C-alpha cells in the first residue's frame, strides 16, 4: 500500500531533500519495485528519477538519489534537489511498479 | 441446426476487436461528403511538420513565451555549449511537448531520423558561425566544442538563408526505440557551440535569439498504440 | 499505412549545393534525410506505418459515458449524447478539425446489491432507448414512451456479452465540426439584450439527442444500483485540418481553460 | 459475396503454410445491408505530406537557395 | 525570384521587393460552389472584382511589449465597401481570401512575427461560466484583438465582460503555441522578409454557411522574437494587414441584416 | 516433423573402414547407426518425429500468473508482465538463447466469498487493461486511466468461457533473447558509483508493460476474492541457439543459484 | 438467423486446442526476423548430440566434476566391470540428467537407437583393449565379461583415434519404451571389461580417465508430451 | 462441431433488427392480394397533396 | 441460394475497399421455407404521387391555365 | 479462401472412408486479417542437426579415420 508522508518545507538556499517512503505490508510483498518520480511540472514527459537496476537520471542535471539500488530493498527512497536556483512548484509526484497490484502510487 | 462448439473467448468483449453489428437507424439517407481541403491518412504526416521546440525551460522561462527563445551575444568566442538535449523525443521535457513528442505519446515504440532547423532571428548585420552537434550514446556527454566536433555536427554560416537544418541519422541498435526514458534504448546528446562567434556593427543589437524546430525524416514510424499522460481527469 | 523509403549510400561532398541552408519564413518545412548531411550506407527499410494509420489510431473502444439508474425518478436516467463527458477519446479526436465516420457502441453493464445482506432479486433486463431531437422524453420509469414504436431500443439481459450496436454517419453538415467558431443566433440591433444571445461555439441545443435507461422489472423494495458504461468506436474514419493537441486541462465543453496553465516543467537551458 | 485477403506474416511457423497458400489469407463476408455495420478493412492508404510540410506556391528545391 | 511580386485583384494591386515565397492553404487555392457540392437552389450573386479586391484594415503598432494580435473572417471584412454590403443583404456567403501582412524595418532591427491562418478559431474566455463571450465581443470587426501574457479571471458578477482571454503561449485556446505551425502560416523575421502571403480557400464542414453567425479563419499574429532596435528602448515599428475575399457567392437574399454592437 | 529412414540389412565385415573408432576431440558427434557396428535386418521405418516439432513441443498453455482482486487499495491489482513468475514455461523457453513467436493468452478467471454465511452480490464484470509502457498506471479502481481510449482492454463476465486473445510478436529487436549477457548502462570514469550502476542481464526497465484487472460492478460490503489465471501460449514458434537445461532450483529473473545445488543421487559405478 | 445446435464440449477450455483468437493489437508494424545462426527445428535435434555421461555417482563424487570420470589403471587383468548401466535413459540416475535424458523427461514414450561414445584421456604412452557391452534384457546382468562376450559388444583397441562408439540397437518387444522404470519395458545392461590390460612404461601415470558420451541415432523418436519431474516450485 | 466465437451485442435485441425467425403458423394458405386503388409506396408521396393551414390560431 | 446486393456506402474509409470489391457487398441466404420467415430486404421502389396529387379527369400543365 | 489438408489417420474404422476421399481431409478458413490470430497448421518441416552434431570445417566420412 501507499504511505507517502512527503509534503515538506523544503527549505530554499537550499538544500533539502524530497524523500518517498512506502511502507510495505505485510504478507505479500512488493516486486519488481523499480521507482518513477514524475515532475508537475510541464511534464511532456519527462524531469525523472527512475530505477530499474542502476539509478538512471533523467535529464534534471541538479539531482541526487539516495537509495540502496542496484540490488533492491524496496523503496523507501530519498530524492535532493541541489541546486540552488527555487526550481519551484508547480509539484511532484512518485509512482512504483508492482509484479501484484502496484504500477501506481500518489502526487 | 447445424452443430457448432464454443471456443475459449467467447462472449468476451476485447476492446481492441474489428467485427460486424447491426444498424440501429437502418436505411439512413446519409449526407454525402464534401472536399474539404487539409485531409489527413496518417498521423505520420503530422510528425513530419516543422514545430518550435520550448528549449529554454528555466524557472523564469518556462511556461511562457521565451521558453521557445534562445538567447545568443557578440561576446568573445567560448567551447561552452549554447544549449544541451538528450535524443528521447517522447521524455525529455523539451522534446515531449512538440507535435511530434505529442503524437509519440500515443505509442509505445519510435524508430527512424529526426531533424532539428534553427533559424537566427538577429539583424542582417549580424553575422556568425556555430557547431551543431549530434553524439550517439555511450560516451561522456559532451561539454566542450572539442568533444562534440567527434561526433555528427553541421557547421552553421549565418547569411541569406536564415535557417540551418542539422539531420540526426537513426543510428540505433535496436530496432525500435521506447518512448519512455530508458537507458537500453538511449538516444544521445545533442548541443550547440560557437564556431567562431557572433560578430556585430555599431549601433546594432548585441543580443538576439534563434528558435528551434523539430520535425520526422521520411524513414520515421511508430508502433503500439498506448495512452498519453499529457491528459487527465480528476473525479 | 506502408513502407518507408530505403536508405541510399551517401558519399562525400564539395559543390554548390546545400540542403543544410533554408530559409523556414516560407512556411515550409526542410525535407532532408540523413544522406543529405552524413555519408550513409544503403539499408533496405522494412518498416511501416501500418499503425498510425487514421483508422488505427482511432480503432479502439473508449469510455464516453457512465449512466447510472437505482432500481430502488432514478428507476431510470436520461444521458445527453456527447463525447466531451470524458477526457480521453475527446483529446484525440481533437487533433482534427473535421470529421467523418461510422460508430459502433459497445455497453457494458454492471450491478450489486447495496445491502451486504439484505434483499433479492431476480435477473434484470435493461431497455436502452434512443430519443432522437424532438420526440417525447420519459417522465417516468414506466410511462407511453417507452413503447418506442419508432425510436430504436436495445434491451439487454444482465449477465449476456456487452450489447452492441453500429449507427451511421447522422451528421446533418457533410462532416462533424469539433470546433465551431460561431453562435447560432445573431443578434439584431434594437432587440432586447436577452434577445438573439447565445453560447459561443454552440450549434444546435440538442445535436444528437439522448439515451433513456431502465430496468424492466417491477422494482422490489431491495437496493440495487446498475452502471451502463457506453464505448464508442469510430470506424471508416476520415478526418480533416490537424490542430495542435490540448496541453492544459479542459474546463468544459469549449476551449475553455483555468486550472494547469502551467503545463511545462524546469530544465536547465545547458542539462542533458 | 466472401472478399479473401492475404495477410502481412509477422512471426513465422517451421511450415511452408507460413509462407503460401490460404493459410495466410483470410476471408471476409458482410452480413449486414447497411455499410455502418461493417468491420473496418484496415487496408487504408497513405499520402503526400506537402499540402502541411510545403503549402508553398512556388515550388523549391532542398539543394537550391530557398530564398532567391 | 521568391522574393519579388505583383498581386492584381479588380481595381487593386499589391507589390514586394521582399517576399519569402507565398503560402496557398492546405495547397487548395479558393473556388466556387461546384454544381455537385451545391447545396441552396436559388441563383448566387457574385459581385466579383466590387467585393474580390483589396481591402486595408487598420495598421497596429509592433512594440517590444506586444503579445500578438488576431482578427476573425469574413468578421474584420464586415464593413469593407461591397463586400459587407454583400455579406449582410444575403442569408448565406462563402468567400476564400489572399491575406496580405505588411511590415518593414531596417538592417539594424530585429524580431520575428509568427503569421497563422487558423480555420475555426475558437478563443478561450474570461469567465468561470463556458462559453460565455457574447456575440459583440467575439465579433470585433476590422481592429480584431489581441493576445496577453496570462489569464485574468473575470469576477464582477453584476456586470460580467463576458470576453475573450487569450493567453498568447496557450495560443489563447489551450494548447502550446509552438505547435501552432501546423496550420497555414508564413515568418515575417525582419532580417529577411517585408510581409507574409497567405491565399486561403473556403473551409468548413458544409459548402455555404451563415457569415454572421460563423466566423471560418481565424488570423493569429505572435512576436516569435521581440522588436529590438540599435539601442532605443523606445521602437515601434507598423504591421498593416491587406486582405482580399476571393470567389465570394452569396445566396437567400432579404432584407439587410443590422447586428446589435458593442 | 517427419519420417525417419529405414534400417537396411547389413551383414559381416572385414574391413579398414572403422566407424566404431573416431575422435571426439573434433567437437563432432559419430553419426552411427546399428548397422555400422551389427548384424542387421530390413527394417521399414514408420515412426515420425512429429511431436517433436518446436512448435508441437509448446503448443501448450502454461500457467504464467495468478493474479488476485478483493472487491473487499485491493479493488484493482497491477501484474508487471513476465514468463519467469512460475518455472515450467520459463525451462523450456531456456532450451533455446533466442526465440520469435506470436502469443495466445487465455485468462481462468475464479471467484468465491469468503464468508459461509455472510454477504451476496450480483455477477461480477473484470477488466483487464494492458499497459503499454509509457501509458498512466491506474491509482484507483475508478480513475480515468479506466476509460482505455486506446489501451486494449478485455471485459470478461463471471461464468462466460476464459476469455481469449492474440498478440504478435511485439520485441524491439528480431527476435526475444531469453539471455543477455549485458548491461542497459556503461559506467563511465569519474562519475559517482551511484551513476552509471544497472542490473546485470536486464535490458528496459520496463519490457513489456502489465496489466491491470479490477471488478467493475460497484463493491458491496460482502466480501469476495477473485483470481485470474493468465495462461500463455507460443504459437508460430523460431527458436534459435540451444542451451542445457535448467539443473538446479531457480534464484529470482537471472541464472542466481543458491539451494538446491546438488541435484544427482548417489549410484554404485558398477551397480545396475 | 442461422439456425445452430449446441454441442458437448462447448465453452471449456482444453488447454492443447488449436483455434483462432483476436488480435489485441491490430496493425501492430511487426519488426522482420534477421538470419540469427543456430536454428532448431526439431527438438531430436538436440538428443543427437554427445552429451557427456555422469557415470561416477558415488558420494564423494556425486555432484562434482568427479562424477563424470571413470578412472582406469594399467593392474593386471580382471573379469570385474569397470562400470555397469540400466538402459533407462530417462530414469537411471547417470542418463536421466544428460541432454538426451532431459528431453525424454518431457514425454511419455521413446523408441529408437543409441550410442555411446568413450574417450581415452590417458597419456600418449597408454595402451590397452576394453570390451563395451550390451544385453538385450531377460537374463542375469552380466557380472563377469564371459557373461557380457556373449551380447552385444564392440572391443575397443586404444591408439591414435581416442574414441570408441558402441551402438546400442533398438531390440524391443513393443513399438515404444515408457520413460519410467518399468520392467515391462526395460532395456538392458550396459558394462565394460578390460579386455587385456592397461600398460604404460616408467615415467608415465599408472591411472587415467575416460569419459563417456550419449546421444540418440537417427531413427529415435518420442511421443506423448508430459510434464517434467526435473523442475518444480515451492510455494 | 464448427468452432464458433460469440461476438459483443450477442443475445441482445435491438429494437430495429432485420433478422429471420421461425415460422409459428407453417403451410399456412395465404389469401391473395387484389388490386385495391390507392396504394401507396413512399411517406413522402403525403407530404406532396396540399392540406389547408390552420393559419387563425387567435384564441 | 445465396443473394448478393450490394451498400450503398456512407461513410468512407481511406482504402479502396471502401469504394469497390466484395467489401462493399453483403451476402443473404434464406433459412426458412415460409416467406414469413423472411427477413425485409428493404430493396424498396417508388412511384407516382400522381393518384393523390393531381386525380384529374382532363389532364392539365401547370405553364397552362387550370381553368379553362 | 478455405485450405484444405488431409489428416494422417491414425486408427482406421472398418470403411473405405477411413482410407480415401475428403473424409480423411480437414478444412481451414481465416477469419481474422492479422496473422497473430491464426491457429497454428502444425505442418512443420524439419532440417539437418549437422550444425550441431557436426560443425567441422573439414568434413570427415564415418568409415575414414576422423584423426588423418
Ligand atoms: C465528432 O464525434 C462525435 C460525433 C457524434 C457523436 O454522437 C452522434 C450520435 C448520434 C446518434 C446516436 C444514437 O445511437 C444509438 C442508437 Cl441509434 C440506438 C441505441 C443506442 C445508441 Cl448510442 C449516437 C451518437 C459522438 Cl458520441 C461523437
Ligand atoms: C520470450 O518469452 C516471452 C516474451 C514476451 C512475453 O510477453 C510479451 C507481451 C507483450 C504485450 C502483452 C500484452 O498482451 C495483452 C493485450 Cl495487448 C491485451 C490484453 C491482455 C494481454 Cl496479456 C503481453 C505479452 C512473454 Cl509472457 C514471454
Amino acid at each position: 500500500v501507499v504511505q507517502a508522508p512527503t509534503q515538506v518545507p523544503g527549505f530554499l538556499g537550499d538544500s533539502v531533500t524530497l524523500p518517498c517512503y512506502l511502507q510495505v505490508p505485510n504478507m505479500e510483498v512488493t516486486h519488481v519495485s523499480q521507482l518513477t518520480w514524475a515532475r508537475h511540472g510541464e511534464s511532456g514527459s519527462m524531469a525523472v528519477f527512475h530505477q530499474t537496476q542502476g539509478p538512471s537520471y533523467s535529464e534534471s542535471k541538479r539531482l541526487e538519489f539516495v537509495a540502496a539500488r542496484l540490488g533492491a530493498e524496496l523503496r523507501d527512497a530519498s530524492l535532493r534537489m541541489f541546486g540552488l536556483r527555487v526550481e519551484d512548484e508547480g509539484s511532484y509526484t512518485c509512482l512504483f511498479v508492482t509484479f501484484p497490484q502496484g504500477s501506481r502510487s500518489v502526487d | 441446426g447445424l452443430p457448432v462448439l464454443n471456443t475459449p473467448g467467447s462472449n468476451q468483449y476485447l476492446t481492441a476487436d474489428n467485427y460486424q453489428s447491426p444498424c440501429a437507424i437502418p436505411e439512413f439517407d446519409v449526407t454525402p461528403p464534401i472536399d474539404i481541403p487539409g485531409e489527413v491518412r496518417n498521423m505520420m504526416e503530422l510528425a513530419e511538420i516543422d514545430t518550435m521546440i520550448p528549449l529554454n525551460l528555466t524557472n523564469q522561462r518556462k511556461n511562457t513565451m521565451d521558453m521557445y527563445r534562445v538567447e545568443l551575444n557578440d561576446a568573445a568566442h567560448s567551447d561552452t555549449p549554447i544549449l544541451c538535449l538528450s535524443l528521447s523525443p517522447a521524455s525529455d521535457p523539451r522534446l515531449a511537448h512538440t507535435m511530434l513528442g505529442e503524437i509519440l505519446n500515443y505509442y509505445t515504440h519510435w524508430a527512424g531520423s529526426l531533424k532539428f532547423t534553427f533559424l537566427f532571428c538577429g539583424s542582417m548585420m549580424a553575422t556568425g558561425k556555430l557547431l551543431v552537434s549530434y553524439a550517439p550514446p555511450g560516451a561522456e556527454a559532451p561539454k566542450s566544442r572539442k568533444e562534440a566536433m567527434l561526433g555528427t555536427h553541421v557547421i552553421w554560416d549565418i547569411g541569406l538563408q536564415s535557417s540551418c537544418t542539422m539531420v540526426v541519422p537513426w543510428i540505433s541498435n535496436t530496432t525500435y526505440r521506447q518512448t519512455i526514458n530508458d537507458s537500453f534504448t538511449e538516444g544521445g546528446y545533442i548541443s550547440m557551440f560557437y564556431q567562431t562567434r557572433v560578430v556585430v556593427p555599431l549601433s546594432t543589437p548585441r543580443k538576439m535569439d534563434i528558435l528551434g524546430f523539430v520535425s520526422a525524416c521520411n524513414d520515421f514510424s511508430v508502433r503500439l498504440l498506448r495512452d498519453t499522460t499529457h491528459i487527465s481527469q480528476e473525479a | 499505412a506502408n513502407n518507408l523509403p530505403d536508405t541510399q549510400s551517401s558519399g562525400p561532398a564539395h559543390s554548390k549545393e546545400t540542403p543544410a541552408l533554408t530559409a523556414v519564413e516560407t512556411g515550409a518545412t526542410n525535407p532532408l534525410v540523413p544522406s543529405d548531411t552524413v555519408q550513409t550506407r544503403h539499408v533496405i527499410q522494412k518498416r511501416t506505418r501500418s499503425e498510425s494509420t487514421v483508422e488505427s489510431f482511432f480503432a479502439r473502444g473508449a469510455c464516453v459515458a457512465i449512466i447510472e439508474v437505482d432500481n430502488d425518478s432514478k428507476l431510470f436516467s436520461v444521458w445527453k449524447i456527447t463525447y466531451k463527458d470524458t477526457v480521453q477519446l475527446r483529446r484525440k479526436l481533437e487533433f482534427f478539425t473535421y470529421s467523418r465516420f461510422d460508430m459502433e457502441f459497445t455497453f457494458v453493464v454492471t450491478s450489486n446489491y447495496t445491502d451486504a445482506n439484505n434483499g433479492h432479486a431476480l435477473n434484470q433486463v435493461y431497455q436502452i432507448m434512443y430519443i432522437p431531437p424532438g420526440a417525447p422524453i420519459p417522465g417516468k420509469w414506466n410511462d407511453y414512451t417507452w413503447q418506442t414504436s419508432s425510436n430504436p431500443s436495445v434491451f439487454y439481459t444482465y449477465g449476456a456479452p456487452p450489447a452492441r450496436i453500429s449507427v451511421p454517419y447522422v451528421g446533418i453538415a457533410n462532416a462533424y465540426s469539433h470546433f465551431y467558431d460561431g453562435f447560432a443566433k445573431v443578434p439584431l440591433a434594437g432587440q432586447a439584450s436577452t434577445e438573439g444571445d447565445s453560447l459561443y461555439g454552440a450549434a444546435s441545443l440538442n445535436d444528437f439527442g439522448s439515451l433513456a435507461v431502465r430496468v424492466v422489472n417491477d422494482h422490489n423494495p431491495t437496493k440495487l444500483t446498475s452502471k451502463i458504461r457506453v464505448y464508442m468506436k469510430p470506424k471508416h474514419v476520415r478526418v480533416w485540418c490537424p490542430r495542435p493537441p490540448r496541453a492544459v486541462p479542459y474546463y468544459g465543453p469549449g476551449v475553455d481553460y483555468k486550472d494547469g496553465l502551467a503545463p511545462l516543467p524546469g530544465k536547465g537551458l545547458t542539462t542533458y | 459475396g466472401a472478399q479473401v485477403s492475404s495477410q502481412k506474416v509477422g512471426a513465422h511457423e517451421n511450415s511452408n503454410r507460413a509462407y503460401g497458400g490460404s493459410t495466410i489469407n483470410y476471408t471476409t463476408i458482410n452480413y449486414y445491408r447497411d455499410s455502418a455495420s461493417n468491420a473496418a478493412s484496415k487496408q487504408d492508404f497513405a499520402q503526400d505530406p506537402s499540402k502541411f510540410t510545403e503549402p508553398i506556391k512556388d515550388v523549391l528545391i532542398k539543394t537550391a537557395p530557398t530564398l532567391n | 525570384s521568391v522574393r519579388v511580386m505583383q498581386l492584381t485583384l479588380g481595381n487593386s494591386t499589391i507589390t514586394t521587393q521582399e517576399a519569402a515565397n507565398s503560402v496557398v492553404a492546405y495547397g487548395r487555392w479558393p473556388e466556387y460552389i461546384k454544381d455537385s457540392e451545391a447545396n441552396p437552389v436559388d441563383q448566387p450573386t457574385e459581385p466579383d472584382v466590387a467585393a474580390c479586391r483589396f481591402y486595408t484594415l487598420d495598421t497596429v503598432t509592433w512594440r517590444k511589449e506586444s503579445r500578438g494580435w488576431w482578427w476573425k473572417l469574413p468578421d474584420a471584412l464586415k464593413d469593407m465597401g461591397l463586400f459587407g454590403q454583400n455579406m449582410f443583404y444575403h442569408y448565406l456567403g462563402r468567400a476564400g481570401y489572399t491575406v496580405h501582412v505588411q511590415c518593414n524595418a531596417s538592417k539594424f532591427h530585429q524580431g520575428a512575427l509568427g503569421v497563422f491562418a487558423v480555420p475555426e478559431m475558437c478563443l478561450a474566455g474570461d469567465s468561470t461560466t463556458h462559453m460565455f463571450t457574447k456575440y459583440e465581443n467575439a465579433n470585433p470587426g476590422e481592429k480584431g484583438g489581441e493576445f496577453k501574457g496570462s489569464f485574468t479571471l473575470d469576477t464582477n458578477a453584476t456586470n460580467p465582460a463576458r470576453n475573450f482571454c487569450p493567453v498568447d503561449y496557450l495560443f489563447g485556446s489551450g494548447v502550446l503555441a509552438g505547435n501552432a505551425f501546423v496550420y497555414p502560416h508564413q515568418i515575417i523575421n525582419l532580417r529577411t522578409n517585408n510581409c507574409a502571403t497567405l491565399v486561403l480557400p473556403y473551409v468548413n464542414s458544409l459548402s455555404i454557411d451563415s457569415m454572421t453567425k460563423h466566423n471560418n479563419w481565424g488570423i493569429a499574429i505572435l512576436p516569435l522574437a521581440p522588436l529590438d532596435f540599435a539601442t532605443e528602448s523606445s521602437t515601434e515599428i507598423p504591421i498593416t494587414l491587406t486582405i482580399a475575399p476571393m470567389c465570394c457567392e452569396f445566396n437567400g437574399l432579404r432584407n439587410i441584416t443590422v447586428p446589435r454592437t458593442q
